[PDB]
């Protein structure tokens, strides 16, 4: 069933690796590295 | 027909007064069920519908009406037989339907009820499903059916000014009357009918 | 009473005051209402002959009563005056006389009330609209008229009028 | 004899179900059985259905999250989709590159002799 | 018709390393981070959390003193797809894509001889679900079952491609002609005259088009 | 001993904590009951007191009846909440206790319409569908003889 | 009466006022209401007057 | 008979208010009946 | 070409979701408004769209009794809203967007020849 993993119906799943990283992100959002990173900036 | 039906025989064990007369077809869904009521009785059997259990998650999905006057059999007249839906058409000025959806019993449930006066009086739901407002007004405007107890009467898809029941089989495709516009009078006006015969 | 014809339903005379400071009032018989007709419930089921007839008199009394307006409004006022307008109405009613069911009459008088709001708030076109109030055989009073047909025709039978007029085209 | 049913039966005919118990006034054991038969046809319908209901998605709810520009990315199945369909034309070019030539059709106009 | 089912569940692909259809890259614990939200009182409803933290407040903060709308949205927008070529057709010198089977004006074929395709079986009248054909027959002094009048009403005309559907000798074709503009309303009662014109001079194209239709089932 | 149904209302039993609840009921402005066998118990025990005004022989009154005794006995037996739900179909309990609450205003609506009596309709009902069930034939297929020649009358005298 | 009646008593709570006093359906008429033997708006009886 | 316990209106209804909470978690707390609730 | 129109619609959706669906004055606009319960789905009639704003997990793809196409054999999802507002009308008419593509792609497999014969000898595509 495709809407689960290993399923049999996919194809792209022999070296994928590099492909997956240039086509996904390799980044996490903090949440308030942002809010932090401006405020202080701004008051400086 | 591989799953699991079950008749909607808890109206007629209610309604104690009434006799069933219930179709299933393979022409239909699978969990899909007709059945025949009585005008007389149908706002209490909807207002049982819309309060009682089983029957709470139910949805008027459709109404509308069929002018079975004029109901003939064109072909395979000789294979028809007394349990068949289509006996109760024939002398029978109107046939309004309805049809509802209920989710607890993931079923569907159509009711159709024979009006044979010839003002077409029937006791409107719009006050118990609150959808049946515009169906009905649909229905009465397009076939004539003299809803009694509706919340609002007015017309729905007609014209303004006209006063008609296009859809009943008397009524021709082309009308009776249209549209132009008048320079003596400088606006549009309406006058008798002449059309193109292919 | 929430209705379009409820007493509330008026006008304010002031933007802050209805017609008066120690008195409230305002007009809603001869002109429309303040807020739009949202619901139109059914008219009440009639048992009788007697109910229906009553029906058809206070329909009709709302008509007469909101006549000028619609014709100030429509500016059709030229080509019927509103007593005309008024006898036109009622002898599309007198040829309906002859209804003898309640349930028939009720619809009717539904459709005619419907109507009636449709002419008030301009739902309708004047030119569509006064078919209605145009007279049976008399001409329209913003017109004039040709008696040729008359003149040629004096004293003879609507047969052998309707004869000479022909009844199809005569090319094909 | 003449209409092959009691008088205490209910049911002029069952061709729906055949079935043989009818629910009359008399027998108030025939209400409790059909309150029953109710009941177990309310749990058995939404029982055999796939998708419209289920019990452990109610208890374990599965969420989609927009969390980032692609949506895509949110979820790991439209991941597998992106590459599926790229895998898929990167093999068709591989096919055809390997060919050399497509055959094509070509209008004659001595067809229409 | 139905089918039975034994076993409701689709069970879920196998997961182990050594089975075929193995996907290690399936999951990426970057990306699937879901489990970290996916308790959160927020998204199931109205409801808020029993302990509120100080991310919510830096969130807010952010949002509110720092609109980022029109920074975030404008550049992505603004900036970025600007950068995309233009995906506008120069009508004038240029045509969109179009296919065979494209259904445009009406015309009136003939045979390689120069006879009239059309023999007045009316299937074409008859299957115009506007009744936008109007067709008479009379036999020709030659003897050949041909009509007088054949006339297409393309206002009342919906080019589904009915008729030539239903045309049994490829008479009646809806050829690929669609720059039909009319000034006047009688320009647009397509004629026998205007719709033989149309065929003769959009034969090649129309033959072009019916060659590979009539060789796909082949 | 007693039967469920002719018991007092037991607060102490049902009206007590549950863990294992649902964190939601998967419904917009559907919030989730705490204690739902408490809520079904009191439903059920308001049912069966305003059902008395309708006649014991009624037909629906004694399928209400049926019908609240069965859930009554369902829920004392089945503890468990996930248990009781999947019981009543697979869904939200929330659910099945909102549709189950509408039929304390229902029994006053059905005491007004009085199913167990008979309107002047039936009759005409009856007729339509004893109409419905006659047999028919086409003039088409109906045999005709040729006549016998018609025999010429003369006037007397 | 607004809280007997279950309107939002508090400031977050405004924004579901519509689900409290406008969504709800109204009860629908007993059908009773239909056999009236008469439906003629009422008046003040004038005998004696 | 027994008397039914009293039910009112907003018991029936699907969503509840805090000030109809109340009335219902009276003895108890919300962490006690509902469980508790994370973000 | 349906594949590849597939492929890319990716980049239209993320396109319009950039821009949609975390703006502020977006969020301000949808967000409770038009707000309704599965009540209101029921009593209207509402479906579809608007019927699973409400959660009331209603798909006549996936009915066992109601289904009319291959729907009911392919593994797609349905998705639905905690609330009954236009900003989750809107997320479901995206997510289902996105998801037809998982659909066509499904479909168009069922009718593809992936393998192909191996010879004996060199164990390579023939
Ligand atoms: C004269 C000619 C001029 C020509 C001009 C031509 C046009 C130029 C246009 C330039 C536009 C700006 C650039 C846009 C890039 C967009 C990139 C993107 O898509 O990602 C967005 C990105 C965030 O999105 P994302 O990373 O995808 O988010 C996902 C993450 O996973 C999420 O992770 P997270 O949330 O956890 O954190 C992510 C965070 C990263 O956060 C962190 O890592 C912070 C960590 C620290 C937290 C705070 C703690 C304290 C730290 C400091 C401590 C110091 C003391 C230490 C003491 C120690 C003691 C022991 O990312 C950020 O940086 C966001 C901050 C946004 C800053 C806004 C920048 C505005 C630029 C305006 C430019 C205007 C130019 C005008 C024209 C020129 C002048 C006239 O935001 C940016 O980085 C914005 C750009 C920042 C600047 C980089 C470029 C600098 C050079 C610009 C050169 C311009 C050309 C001309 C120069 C002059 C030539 C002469
Ligand atoms: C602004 C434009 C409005 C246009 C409205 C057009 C739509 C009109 C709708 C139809 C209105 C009708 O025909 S309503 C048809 C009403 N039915 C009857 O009138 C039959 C019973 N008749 C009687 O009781 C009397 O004859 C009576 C004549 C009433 C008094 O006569 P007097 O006691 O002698
Ligand atoms: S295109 Fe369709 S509607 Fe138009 S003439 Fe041909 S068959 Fe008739
Ligand atoms: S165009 Fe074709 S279908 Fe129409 S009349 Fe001629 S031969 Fe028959």
């Amino acid at each position: 069933r495709a809407d689960m993993a290993h399923s049999p119906f996919h194809k792209a799943i022999h070296d994928l690796e590099d492909k997956r990283s240039k086509l996904f992100p390799d980044r996490r959002r903090i949440p308030g590295r942002k809010a932090k990173l401006l405020l202080a900036a701004s008051l400086l | 027909m591989q799953n699991k039906y079950m008749q909607p025989i808890q109206l007629f064990i209610v309604f104690e007064k009434l006799n069933s007369k219930m179709w299933i077809s393979k022409k239909l869904n699978s969990n899909h069920s007709i059945a025949l009521i009585p005008s007389n009785w149908f706002y209490s059997i909807n207002l049982f519908l819309k309060r009682e259990l089983l029957f709470s998650n139910i949805t008027l999905i459709e109404n509308s009406a069929i002018d079975t006057i004029s109901y003939n059999l064109e072909t395979n007249q000789n294979d028809l037989d007394k349990t068949n839906i289509e006996n109760y058409f024939f002398k029978n000025k109107m046939l309004v339907f309805y049809n509802y959806y209920n989710y607890f019993l993931k079923s569907k449930l159509t009711l159709f009820i024979i009006l044979n006066n010839l003002n077409k009086n029937i006791d409107s739901i719009d006050r118990i499903f609150a959808n049946a407002n515009w169906l009905e007004r649909e229905t009465s405007e397009m076939y004539g059916i003299n809803y009694k107890w509706k919340i609002d009467t007015r017309k729905l898809l007609l014209d303004y000014s006209k006063i008609e029941n296009p859809m009943l089989k008397e009524f021709q495709s082309e009308g009776t009357q249209d549209a132009f516009y008048n320079i003596f009078e400088n606006q549009v006006v309406v006058l008798k009918n002449e059309t193109v015969e292919l | 009473m929430n209705h379009y014809w409820g007493s509330s339903n008026t006008i304010p005379a002031s933007s802050t005051q209805n017609n008066n400071y120690f008195s409230g009032g305002g007009n809603n018989v001869t002109i429309r209402g303040n807020e739009i007709m949202e619901r139109l419930p059914s008219q009440t089921p009639s048992q009788n002959m007697v109910q229906a007839s009553m029906k058809t008199l206070r329909f009709y009394r709302k008509f007469c009563r909101l006549i000028p307006f619609i014709l100030r409004i429509h500016n059709i006022g030229t080509k019927f005056t509103a007593q005309q307008a008024m006898i036109n109405f009622g002898n599309y009613i007198r040829e309906r006389n002859h209804y003898r069911d309640p349930g028939l009459i009720d619809h009717r008088i539904q459709l005619g009330y419907e109507l009636l709001y449709e002419a008030e708030m301009h739902f309708s076109q004047h030119t569509i609209l006064m078919q209605y109030l145009s007279p049976y055989n008399t001409p329209l009073s913003d017109r004039g008229y040709s008696y040729l047909e008359k003149v040629k025709y004096g004293n003879k039978s609507k047969f052998l009028q309707g004869f000479y007029k022909g009844n199809k085209p005569t090319e094909f | 004899e003449k209409e092959k049913r009691s008088p205490s039966n209910n049911i002029i005919i069952d061709e729906i179900s055949n079935s043989d118990k009818p629910i009359t006034k008399e027998n108030r054991e025939s209400v409790a059985h059909h309150v029953r038969q109710q009941f177990e046809f309310f749990r058995e319908v939404n029982a055999e259905e796939v998708w419209s209901v289920s019990i452990e998605e109610k208890y374990n709810p599965e969420l989609y999250i927009y969390k980032t520009y692609d949506m895509a990315a949110d979820d790991p199945v439209w991941r597998q989709v992106k590459l599926d369909l790229e895998w898929t034309f990167e093999n068709i070019a591989e096919r055809r590159e390997s060919l050399g030539y497509m055959p094509t059709f070509k209008g004659d106009p001595n067809f229409w002799q | 018709g139905y089918i039975q089912r034994s076993n409701i569940h689709e069970e879920a692909p196998n997961t182990s390393v050594e089975a075929k259809h193995h996907n290690k890259t399936f999951y990426d614990p970057i990306l699937d981070i879901d489990e970290d939200l996916k308790d959160d009182i927020r998204l199931y409803g109205r409801d808020k959390p029993d302990e509120l933290d100080f991310t919510d407040v830096w969130e807010s903060s952010y949002q509110n003193i720092i609109c980022p709308e029109y920074f975030y949205h404008f550049w992505f927008c603004g900036i970025v797809y600007s950068f995309e070529p233009e995906w506008t057709i120069n009508y004038p010198f240029e045509k969109g894509p179009l296919s065979p089977l494209f259904r445009g004006e009406h015309a009136l074929r003939r045979y390689p001889t120069g006879e009239e395709r059309c023999i007045a079986c009316k299937l074409c009248q008859s299957a115009c679900p506007a009744r936008a054909i109007t067709i008479e027959t009379e036999p020709r002094p030659d003897g050949s079952r041909r009509t007088v009048r054949y006339d297409i009403d393309m206002t009342k005309c919906i080019y589904c491609g009915f008729c030539q559907e239903a045309c049994p000798v490829d008479a009646i074709v809806e050829g690929p002609n669609y720059e039909q503009t009319a000034y006047l309303h009688e320009d647009l009662f397509y004629d026998k005259y205007k719709l033989l014109e149309n065929g003769d001079k959009w034969e090649p194209q129309i033959a072009r088009n019916i060659e590979y239709l009539i060789n796909q089932p082949l | 001993e007693v039967p469920i149904h002719l018991r007092p209302y037991n607060k102490e039993k049902y009206e007590v904590p549950s863990t294992k609840l649902k964190y939601s009921t998967g419904y917009a402005l559907l919030d989730v009951e705490p204690m739902p066998r408490a809520k079904i118990m009191k439903i059920s025990y308001n049912i069966l007191h305003k059902l008395k005004e309708i006649p014991e022989t009624a037909m629906y009154r004694i399928y209400t009846e049926e019908k609240v005794k069965y859930i009554m006995k369902l829920t004392d037996e089945i503890e468990d909440v996930r248990q009781l739900e999947e019981e009543f179909g697979q869904d939200s309990i929330e659910l099945f206790i909102y549709s189950y609450g509408k039929e304390l205003e229902l029994v006053e609506y059905m005491k007004h319409s009085k199913p167990w009596e008979s309107r002047p309709g039936d009759e005409e009902q009856n007729e339509m569908i004893r109409i419905a069930s006659q047999k028919r034939v086409y003039l088409k297929h109906q045999r005709v003889d040729r006549p016998a020649r018609q025999e010429a009358a003369f006037i007397s005298s | 009466k607004m809280r007997d009646l279950g309107f939002p008593m508090e400031g977050e709570e405004e924004e579901y006022i519509e689900q409290r006093v406008f969504m709800r359906e109204q009860l629908p008429p007993l059908e009773s209401e239909f056999w009236k033997k008469n439906y003629d708006p009422y008046e003040q009886d004038l005998f004696h007057f | 008979s027994p008397a039914p316990p009293t039910i009112g209106q907003v018991e029936l209804e699907p969503f509840k208010f805090n000030h109809e909470r109340d009335q219902l978690i009276y003895g108890y707390t919300m962490e006690e009946l509902y469980g508790k609730k994370f973000g | 070409d349906i594949l590849e129109f597939s492929r890319n619609f990716f980049t239209t959706l993320n396109e319009m979701h950039n821009v949609l669906t975390y703006n502020k004055i977006w969020k301000q606009r949808l967000i409770n408004i038009g707000t309704y319960s599965f009540q209101t789905c029921l009593d209207y009639g509402l479906t579809g769209v608007m019927a699973r704003s409400c959660g009331l997990k209603r798909d006549l793809r996936l009915s066992k009794t109601e289904t009319y196409a291959n729907y009911y054999y392919l593994n797609f999802r349905s998705y639905t809203g905690q609330h009954g507002d236009c900003y989750d009308r809107f997320l479901i008419r995206m997510n289902e967007m996105c998801e037809s593509l998982n659909i066509v792609n499904q479909s168009i497999n069922k009718i593809s020849k992936f393998n192909n014969i191996v010879s004996i000898n060199t164990k390579k595509n023939i």
